[PDB]
């Protein structure tokens, strides 16, 4: 596999351009309206049951 | 009936097409010639003039 | 001005000056186009059809 340090995932040409994919129940959104741009951010939470 | 007698008041809103006269040369535009700046990225460049 | 009559109050002289100044609104709009678009335009991959 090959992958991607710093910058945009595309092909050799960038004649595409790859999105990430987020499994859906891993995926948080706290605003009502985004911003133009928008952080990334991985976050893990530890229960302590 | 309560002892008093209210008074409503609210606004319509009606949607209009207008009509505009003004006489020759009423006012002068100068303008000069569109300037394009460019934005660079991986996947895209951007002009704008 | 206008001569005036007896018992009147004759009118003086006025001079008016008023002045006028411009004012600003810019326009922008943007084109983009893709790294692939700017691939093809200068690079010809072995001359194919």
């Amino acid at each position: 596999l090959t992958c991607v340090m710093r910058g945009y995932l595309y092909n050799t040409l960038k004649t595409e351009v790859f999105a990430l994919m987020i499994p859906k129940d891993m995926y948080l959104t706290w605003e009502e309206t985004r911003g133009r741009l928008q952080y990334v951010y991985l976050i893990i939470v530890y229960d302590y049951d | 009936h309560p002892g008093f007698a209210l008074t409503a008041v609210r606004t319509d809103t009606f949607e209009v097409d207008m009509l505009l006269y003004s006489g020759k040369s009423c006012t002068s535009v100068i303008i000069n010639n569109p300037i394009v700046t460019k934005e660079e990225r991986d996947i895209s460049t951007t002009y704008h003039v | 001005r206008v001569a005036s009559g007896a018992g009147l109050p004759t009118s003086r002289q006025t001079t008016i000056m008023v002045t006028k100044y411009s004012e600003k609104s810019p326009i922008t709009i943007p084109f983009e186009l893709s790294a692939a678009c700017l691939t093809y335009l200068r690079e010809t991959f072995e001359g194919t059809i």
